[PDB]
RNA sequence: UACUCGAGUGGCGAACGGGUGAGUAACACGUGGGUGAUCUGCCCUGCACUUUGGGAUAAGCCUGGGAAACUGGGUCUAAUACCGAAUACACCCUGCUGGUCGCAUGGCCUGGUAGGGGAAAGCUUUUGCGGUGUGGGAUGGGCCCGCGGCCUAUCAGCUUGUUGGUGGGGUGAUGGCCUACCAAGGCGACGACGGGUAGCCGGCCUGAGAGGGUGACCGGCCACACUGGGACUGAGAUACGGCCCAGACUCC
């Protein structure tokens, strides 16, 4: 009966959440077999980060993720890939790239000059 | 907790000028108190006492301050009198101080912690600030239009501005490019001396 | 879509186990025997070579070898307490 | 015995481990039922015996009395039992 | 009316989760293997299916002890609750009969052949769940092994199921594991049996290093539930808010 668990690691005030695959008896931050992925919140980006092929081999030998992780496998196209039905299609979004440190400096310069 | 009393006295205790326009130093050059004019006995100790004392009431820092900017020079990989001499000028309130921006280092370490100044569009207030490489510091109308501010930045005709310190322009921002080297800071003291101390 | 009856499972080897050789120096019992085996190491500390030997019990079903003779011994699945070793060859015999 | 859960647990604990030590009682009484046959020395009733013993455990294994593997050593014994003897 | 549900039968959960370190100098822990000697609900994936008959009772009602918990007697009722019979030759046994391997018995080839036996429950009309036997995954486990890890001769011999083997019992499993009959041995100065201390490891502190101390939190195992014994349940039990018995304490 082994579920994809989200262990509580990071900091009170921006959780930092991993995604695991491990026994359904196990602890929340305890015995673990793999790490396949992870979740951030505090980013509004909500930066989303996952093993595709680990995930599938894991769906297809039989895990049963709960909701939060199915809703994680519906966003990043995982589940629907599984099963088929729409195909496969990405909804994440990335993070806004950081504009280059070089190219401010570069503009602040001329701007000075 | 900074620090109250006379400026003038660490100087006249400790034998060296250190504002540079310490009138009173050179009117009375011995040491204070009632027998300064006795002969004290010389001694290593006594020597890198001098040393340590000076540099450390010279630049105003605090003691636990000083002592894991120790830590960090030596765990660093270069030379460990550079690398503290380095990550101790890169504090903020002497960069700007050598900027010429500000005329001493109490107030210049006043008018950081009270935060006048911009860190990359985002207000910072915080005296011991890490300054790194290849950073930019801006300068708020709030500070601009201050008097004193407007003072120093119109009779700033101190010290030449070091090599990796540069102002651009009348908003008074400074830049920093690579890493100085002892030699070409120049600074008063030595710093073989503190180390060997701080290793004892 | 009908699937076989049958599905093959995955061959593991079959693993090794472990092999020495050693003397008999007792045999008074009916196929059991005593073989010593000799071990080399180093002292964590000191770094001497120290020898020391271990007592094992093996078994047999024949009782084939005489005293004072090198035999081969091999790993077997337990049969009497603390007698968990067994018989494969005898090499020399005097 | 503290809450309403644990109570109606024991009630039921107790009632169907009546029933229990009840087929237990049966299967070893079939068990020594078949010890006494051997100690005799029959040969057809003991056939018929054995071949009731055989039914009784295998049902046994079914409902979960048993282990299936206990009862299909048990009967291996009793096949070695009589063909021994 | 079943939208809803007191209490009562009937399934599932309830050994999960959470605390502690008295007992242990031991396979208990790590480390690397063996298991031709092992089991495994709930999951997934295949194979053939899923007939029939019957008794009983809670509940409800009547009633007795009694403040009390709980308990005796009479009447009475349904289910997937309980019990016969319908096959099963992918299952388990016994007698006869071929190929490979070695890890020695013997294992495997679902080798082949003669005989014997092995069970089911329906509801729902909705993103449907259930009932029997067999093959493979994954977790869950069970037994065993080589190496490692305190002090102490002001502790010199210990043991009779103790050592080795034959027939039976037994468990899931090989096994002096137990019993009956044979032989007298096994371990011992390369420290047995004794006496004192102490859960173990990934770690932490110190130290360039070797080395020394320590087991906070967190992470993985071992053992315990007032003290001492015993047993049923179940796929699973030191069964901490399960059960029986023996002692001290408390309450009505
Ligand atoms: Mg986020
Ligand atoms: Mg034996
Ligand atoms: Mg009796
Ligand atoms: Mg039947
Ligand atoms: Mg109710
Ligand atoms: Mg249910
Ligand atoms: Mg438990
Ligand atoms: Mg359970
Ligand atoms: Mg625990
Ligand atoms: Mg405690
Ligand atoms: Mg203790
Ligand atoms: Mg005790
Ligand atoms: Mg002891
Ligand atoms: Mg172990
Ligand atoms: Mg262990
Ligand atoms: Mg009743
Ligand atoms: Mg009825
Ligand atoms: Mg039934
Ligand atoms: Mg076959
Ligand atoms: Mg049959
Ligand atoms: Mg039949
Ligand atoms: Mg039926
Ligand atoms: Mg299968
Ligand atoms: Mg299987
Ligand atoms: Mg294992
Ligand atoms: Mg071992
Ligand atoms: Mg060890
Ligand atoms: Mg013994
Ligand atoms: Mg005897
Ligand atoms: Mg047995
Ligand atoms: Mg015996
Ligand atoms: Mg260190
Ligand atoms: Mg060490
Ligand atoms: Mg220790
Ligand atoms: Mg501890
Ligand atoms: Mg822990
Ligand atoms: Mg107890
Ligand atoms: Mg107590
Ligand atoms: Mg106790
Ligand atoms: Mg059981
Ligand atoms: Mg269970
Ligand atoms: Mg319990």
């Amino acid at each position: 009966a082994v579920k994809i668990k989200l262990t509580r690691l990071g900091k009170i005030r921006n959780p930092q959440y991993r995604i695991i695959v491990a026994d359904a008896r196990t602890r929340r931050d305890g015995r673990a077999i793999e790490v396949i992925g992870r979740y951030h919140p505090k980013e509004e980006p909500s930066l989303i980060q996952i093993d595709s092929e680990r995930a599938q081999y894991w769906l297809g030998v039989g895990a049963q993720p709960t909701e939060p992780v199915l809703a994680l496998l519906k966003i990043t196209g995982d589940w629907q890939k599984f099963k088929g039905l729409p195909g496969a299609e990405g909804t994440l979004k990335v993070k806004e790239p950081k504009p280059s440190k070089l190219d401010l400096f570069n503009a602040a310069l001329a701007e000075a000059e | 907790a900074r620090y109250t009393g006379p400026a003038t006295r660490k100087s006249r205790r400790l034998g060296v000028d250190l504002v540079g326009g310490d009138q009173s130093f050179e009117k009375r050059p011995y040491p204070p108190g009632q027998h300064g004019r006795a002969r004290i006995k010389e001694s290593e100790y006594r020597q890198q006492l001098q040393e340590k004392q000076k540099a450390r009431f010279s630049y105003g820092v605090m003691e636990k301050q000083f002592r894991r900017y120790y830590e960090e020079a030596n765990r660093q990989p270069g030379k460990t009198g550079d690398n503290l001499l380095r990550i101790l000028e890169s504090r903020l309130d002497n960069v700007v101080y050598r900027a010429g921006l500000a005329r001493t280092r109490r107030m210049a370490r006043q008018l950081v912690s009270h935060g006048h100044f911009l860190v990359n569009g985002v207000k910072v207030d915080i005296p011991s600030y890490r300054v790194s490489q290849y950073d930019i510091i801006d300068v708020k109308e709030k500070s601009l239009n201050t008097l004193p501010f407007q003072i120093a930045r119109e009779t700033a005709g101190e010290r030449p501005i070091p090599s990796w310190l540069q102002v651009v322009g009348e908003r008074q921002r400074i830049l920093v490019h690579q890493l100085p080297e002892r030699a070409q800071i120049d600074v008063p003291l030595t710093e073989q001396l503190i180390v060997e101390l701080y290793s004892k | 879509q009908k699937g076989p009856k049958y599905t093959p499972a995955a061959e593991k080897p079959r693993g090794r186990r472990k092999t020495a050789i050693g003397y008999v120096v007792s045999d008074k019992m009916q196929k059991t025997i005593v073989v010593e085996l000799e071990d080399r190491k180093s002292h964590p500390l000191y770094g001497k070579i120290i020898r020391t030997t271990k007592k094992v019990k093996a078994h047999d079903e024949n009782g084939e070898a005489g005293i004072g003779d090198r035999v081969s011994l091999m790993e077997t699945r337990p049969l009497s307490a603390t007698k968990r070793w067994r018989l494969v060859e005898i090499l020399e015999k005097a | 015995a503290n809450i309403k859960s644990q109570i109606k647990r024991i009630r039921t604990n107790e009632r169907r481990r009546l029933r229990n030590q009840s087929v237990k009682s049966s299967l070893r009484t079939a068990i020594r039922g078949f010890r006494e046959a051997v100690d005799a020395g029959d040969k057809d009733k003991a056939s018929e015996l054995l071949h009731a013993t055989s039914r009784k455990l295998d049902k046994a294994a079914s409902k979960g009395v048993i282990h299936p593997n206990q009862a299909a050593n048990k009967k291996s014994a009793l096949a070695l039992a009589l063909n021994k003897l």
